């Protein structure tokens, strides 16, 4: 039935995914052991769990994902943890060299060299499950093991499964703040591979997190914990009606078939609401109208950039939680009227309603607070272009005087595909640029 | 980023009718990225075109006045609007902002409020 | 025998061709174990239209569920009701809908279609001879709509002396679910004009503004719009589930009430639609039940009527009142309002009465008629469709799917040429 | 419905705001925590506190009010309160730098720095209520903050809300006594915004005060807590038939409307009795006659004029309490007929008639005692027009040898500015001249 198989790529793809199924299992229930030991006072559970996890004979829960990386060490901090029984050693395969932001060994010298033995854990997968609809590829564009490993392997998926839905989760390079220096030269590469052989993506930047984190939950040290809580928050939003049902079921073909309009342009703004701590979800009266007005607020929005800039194609609209259709309907009425918000001559109207009726749940220690009801958005404007800009600015100010290219040279490849890379994307510039512009 | 330097803690949400409103490179010129329309003459539009020039033609024999397609239309909307049916307690000519705020909506019983 | 095969289609149309059972088990007396339970006595006789004959009076259901996604069996078989039909209706397949017309006519279209056919023979066969087929769904996405034109079609094609109904739900741009809706409805009109009887117009946004203008709801949902048109067919049923003096059956109404095939659209309505605490001061009378199904407030369009002209009017009435009331009553309001029908055909009001009550409530009546109000649906639904294939934005999916885009040539073509003939009729001049 | 805004700016604005705030409290039953513990014995509370507070899902109470200062001191020792678990932190907005007594960096330097911040919180704020009808502005003339900042905001308020009231309060440098040097500078620049900008206006002043709380309620060691008490007492009085009800409920409107003769002539004269505390409540037989003559008197007003000077054009007045309408008759009549009030030969008669059923309360450790019923007077006359002339010849001895004045060319504005403002003075007090002048 309902069923996905989750990639992790990288440090960052393996921490999300780890993120993503202790969130799982503690909102369904699911204990550590992979057994149902609770039999004097029983906290739930009876539910459909069969579209992540599987049934044993003996009542076990496994996991279904692939976590590969190039480096061990991941690997070996992931297997000292709390959680070691609950899934494989053979789903955790380790490595002896490593990318580490380094697109030519991990696509030529270092990915192709394990590429059976992931082709047949992901096969076996397939095959243990029954209906397969898309998958979840966590990487990085930062991260070399998330860019070359990850381009190579989804080349490949893509060929050989051609009616699945591909999706795509990564980070992207934020202009003001990073962490490397080469992380343009990985992504001007593996964008071209994302948008030539893959039907949809997200784009999420760290900038913004610290942004919303600072001013909502108000911290002054933050933590990759909360950042990888708030992005497994937004998986299983996105994902909410597939474990679960509700008045209008909302699966990843039913939005995904309208969040592309064209082959061209399938990068969706996501933003998730309410981003909030304890304390700010206490004297704060919560209802639809509000958090769907401060889902097109730009400082909440996951990407640094002005809506107001450009205007709207395409708009997916879900929810989470206990949500009244006429607040909904209100909302609505209200949006469509505000003149701050643009859109296009074109489209007059577009969103879905996904209702749910369970609740999001919260973690014992985190931040989050317990909030009636939740809500994301997955929006597609023009005005996101800006960043796909600014990396080319920066890619022909570092290409003008070839810096740090000799290595990529030595370790071999064709200096052509730097400016068939730049005129692919001054192409998807161009055509952006062209959509944005209306009659 | 002058702006997020300068302000510190600023985000681009602080908008507000100020001279600093990025919305200002479209009013320099809106007919930058815009492209004119003129009425052309498509067939497809012009099969339904045809009719309608017909009868603003013979609207404009009945009164003697010339009109354009734009004042054809304003004026058969002042005419259905004359006509009685203006419709002013319905869904088909209210504001959305115009339902939530109404006494139909205060469900709650006056009960409770004759106890207040 | 004389028995009613009930089909089902898409997921609204699930939920409320379920409410309708419910509605139905409880007014005739039927437990959620499918016993009867009754004490009436017209609830014996006629009984077996929509059930069937079965050891033990152990009566069944008689309605075949068609859907794409499993998930909607799971989530009407929970209900205090789900556990009566018959699983084997319910033929679901594996891949979803998507909202999508073609694909859904397509793919999931033909290797599915085999084993409702199937069993809908197999129920039309069981019996000796029926009237009609009655199908409940909307336009609101690929199932219903994807669906329901095509069964229709095999159906037609297969038994065409047969009663072909619907009560199919029309879009609204200002309460809207899909991106791609309006491709749907233009998709599924040609079909509904070109190999369907009779279908009538459901509005979801004019029934949340009867219910919260005149009902006084709380937190009106979806189960509440389920119940007004359980109602509404239930009441357009009784001429001939409760026979009275004056009894009225599905061909004549659809006769009597379609003076050309292309237009066979209608607009239903009930009448007593009032608030919670205004059920204890009321009077029971005909002049009042005749404001309520004259006017405009009370009807379920997202339209006016009063920009046309009354074409065909039918008030079926359920209960014990005169004759007298309803002929000087429908008399004096073509007298009156003169300038609200067509001149040039006298006596368009069809007097109905069903001496046996409704279960629960005493006095009801329900209005079907066809008044020149659809116009402005179809010509603004043509605007958008023109717009939105004047580009060609959300095609590709379609073109993919391996259909070509002279169907929506066509089919706009067809738009046009249906909207223009009732701009011409709507103007009924008696001569030059 | 009936639902204002508060708006509290400088220490004055914020101390008042909370004397507000604490009265309705106490006078509503509202308990410091915001919800309703009290299930043993009950007290009261059910009524539509709706005009003022906001009720949450769980039986909570938000306050809807603007508390904001440049200067963060006031707002900490705010917050190191006993009401702090009332409010909202979001509502109070420190600041780094202050104005304290100057109208050029709050104006321009200060001011203009946080403002898209409070125009998003007062829109929320609006947002957040149905019916809106007008403001409470809590400022001052002497605090620069409380003068440039009060100015600014109330100029873009008045351009975004136009058919909302606006209202104004704020205290006068009494010429007699004073605070700081530079009072008449901020207010030569404010009265004039305030006039022009603004529908109407209410002016007091702190001796005043000083000498009713030593002449009645015989104080030798007076208090900022009385003299709030008072300016409390008198806005609760104001907006008495909004909260409840009566014989003849008189909304913001329906005295504003009326207490507005000209464009220009808004600035009424406020007078509250009986202002008495305990020991002078107990063996004195209080009437309305005798109460409604006090009023008049001028050792009762707030404002320094003798009313037999000039002469009454418009009177409103207002009753709290139990009060019967012979008396209030009885009254009329016998005034209308005093050769000791003056009136012009043009309004024969003007006033209203405020019936409310809910006795004013009292407070534990407060001055007030326990008072039947109250009565609130709004006059209009040209005897007042006198502090402006006071005003404009200190405003003109200081300027004609530029006192104080390099500071603020330093900080940047036009020195014809003055020159502005002096000759607006003088035009307004030359038409409160000739309206003044009868045939």
């Amino acid at each position: 039935m309902r069923e996905c198989i989750s990639i992790h790529v990288g440090q960052a793809g393996v921490q999300i995914g780890n993120a993503c199924w202790e969130l799982y299992c503690l909102e369904h229930g699911i204990q550590p052991d992979g057994q149902m030991p609770s039999d004097k006072t029983i906290g739930g559970g009876d539910d459909s769990f069969n579209t992540f996890f599987s049934e044993t004979g003996a009542g076990k829960h496994v996991p279904r994902a692939v976590f590969v990386d190039l480096e061990p060490t991941v690997v070996d901090e992931v297997r000292t943890g709390t959680y070691r029984q609950l899934f494989h050693p053979e789903q955790l395969i380790t490595g002896k060299e490593d990318a580490a932001n380094n697109y030519a060994r991990g696509h030529y010298t270092i990915g192709k060299e394990i590429v059976d033995l992931v082709l047949d854990r992901i096969r076996k997968l397939a095959d243990l499950c029954t209906g397969l609809q898309g998958f979840l590829i966590f990487h990085s564009f930062g991260g070399g093991t998330g860019s070359g490993f990850a381009s190579l392997l989804m080349e490949r998926l893509s060929v050989d499964y051609g009616k699945k839905s591909k999706l795509e989760f990564a980070i992207y390079p934020a202009p003001q703040v990073s962490t490397a220096v080469v992380e343009p030269y990985n992504s001007i590469l593996t964008t071209h591979t994302t948008l030539e052989h893959s039907d949809c993506a997200f784009m999420v930047d760290n900038e913004a997190i610290y942004d919303i984190c600072r001013r909502n939950l108000d911290i002054e040290r933050p933590t990759y914990t909360n950042l990888n809580r708030l992005i497994g928050q937004i998986v299983s939003s996105i994902t909410a009606s597939l474990r679960f049902d509700g008045a209008l079921n909302v699966d990843l073909t039913e939005f995904q078939t309208n969040l592309v309009p064209y082959p061209r342009i399938h990068f969706p703004l996501a933003t998730y609401a309410p981003v909030i701590s304890a304390e700010k979800a206490y004297h704060e009266q919560l209802s639809v109208a509000e958090i769907t007005n401060a889902c097109f607020e730009p400082a909440n929005q996951m990407v640094k950039c002005d809506p107001r800039h450009g205007k709207y194609m395409a708009c997916c609209m879900l929810y989470r939680g206990d949500v009244v259709p006429k607040d909904v309907n209100a909302a609505i009425a209200t949006i469509k009227t505000k003149r701050t918000i643009q859109f296009v001559d074109w489209c007059p109207t577009g969103f879905k309603v996904g209702i749910n009726y369970q609740p999001p749940t919260v973690v014992p220690g985190g931040d989050l607070a317990k909030v009636q009801r939740a809500v994301c958005m997955l929006s597609n404007t023009t005005a996101i272009a800006e960043a796909w800009a600014r990396l080319d600015h920066k890619f022909d100010l570092m290409y003008a005087k070839r810096a740090f290219v000799h290595w990529y040279v030595g370790e071999g490849m064709e200096e052509g595909e730097f400016s068939e890379a730049r005129e692919d994307l001054a192409a998807l510039e161009k055509d952006y640029e062209e959509v944005g512009v209306d009659s | 980023l002058k702006h997020s330097n300068k302000k510190g803690n600023a985000f681009i949400e602080h908008y507000d009718p100020k001279e600093y409103d990025p919305f200002y490179m479209s009013k320099e010129d809106p007919n930058f990225l815009k492209v004119i329309m003129p009425p052309f003459r498509d067939p497809l539009k012009k099969a339904q075109y045809d009719q309608d020039d017909e009868k603003r033609t013979l609207l404009q024999c009945e009164t003697g006045k010339i009109y354009t397609m734009k004042e054809f239309k304003e004026i058969e909307k002042a005419q259905l609007h004359s006509r009685f049916p203006s419709i002013s307690n319905s869904r088909q000519s209210m504001t959305p902002n115009g339902w939530l705020k109404v006494p139909m909506s205060y469900i709650e019983s006056e009960f409770c409020k004759k106890s207040r | 025998m004389r028995e009613i095969v009930h089909l089902q289609a898409g997921q609204c149309g699930n939920q409320i061709g379920a409410k309708f059972w419910e509605v139905i088990s409880d007014e005739h007396g039927i437990d959620p174990t499918g016993t009867y339970h009754g004490d009436s006595d017209l609830q014996l006789e006629r009984i077996n239209v929509y059930y069937n004959e079965a050891t033990g009076g152990k009566y069944v259901p008689r309605a075949v569920l068609v859907d794409l996604e499993p998930g909607t069996m799971d989530s009407v078989r929970s209900g205090p009701f789900g556990q009566i039909f018959r699983p084997d209706n319910f033929v679901f397949g594996q891949s979803g809908a998507g909202n999508n017309w073609a694909k859904g006519h397509y793919t999931e279209g033909a290797e599915l279609v085999d084993s409702v056919l199937d069993v809908v023979r197999k129920e039309a066969e069981s019996c000796d001879c029926l009237q009609g087929f009655q199908l409940t769904h909307s336009l609101g996405g690929g199932t219903g709509s994807g669906m329901g034109t095509l069964l229709i079609s095999k159906i037609r094609e297969e038994y065409p002396d047969r009663i072909m109904n619907t009560f199919s739900v029309v879009p609204s741009p200002k309460v809207s679910d899909t991106v791609v809706e309006p491709y749907n409805a233009t998709l599924s009109v040609h079909q509904l004009v070109e190999n369907t009887d009779e279908t009538y117009c459901i509005d979801n946004e004019a029934l949340y503004d009867i219910c919260f203008r005149t009902l006084k709801l709380t937190t009106p949902t979806y189960g509440d719009l389920n119940h007004l048109v359980s109602a509404t067919m239930s009441g357009v049923t009784t001429c001939l589930r409760f026979p009275g003096q004056l009894n009225a059956d599905l061909r004549k109404l659809a006769v009597n009430m379609v003076p050309f095939p292309r237009l066979h659209f209608f607009m239903p309505g009930f009448a007593p639609l009032t608030s919670r605490g205004s059920q204890q001061y009321r009077a029971l009378t005909v002049p009042e039940l005749t404001q309520q199904m004259f006017d405009a407030k009370n009807m379920m369009a997202a339209c006016d009527p009063r920009h046309g002209r009354y074409l065909t009017v039918a008030a079926v009435f359920r209960g014990r009142m005169s004759m007298k009331e309803v002929d000087e009553q429908m008399l004096n309001v073509q007298n009156k309002n003169s300038s609200y029908f067509v001149e040039w055909i006298p006596n368009n009001v069809k007097t109905a009465v069903c001496d046996i009550p409704p279960r629960g409530l005493k006095m009801s009546a329900t209005f079907i008629g066809n008044s020149t109000a659809i116009q402005e649906l179809f010509k603004r639904i043509s605007e958008q469709f023109t717009a939105m294939f004047r580009r060609k934005a959300f095609l590709h999916w379609y073109t993919g799917e391996g259909m070509d885009e002279m169907e929506f040539t066509e089919a706009e073509s067809n738009m046009n040429d249906l909207v223009s003939e009732y701009q011409q009729y709507q103007d009924a001049t008696a001569e030059e």
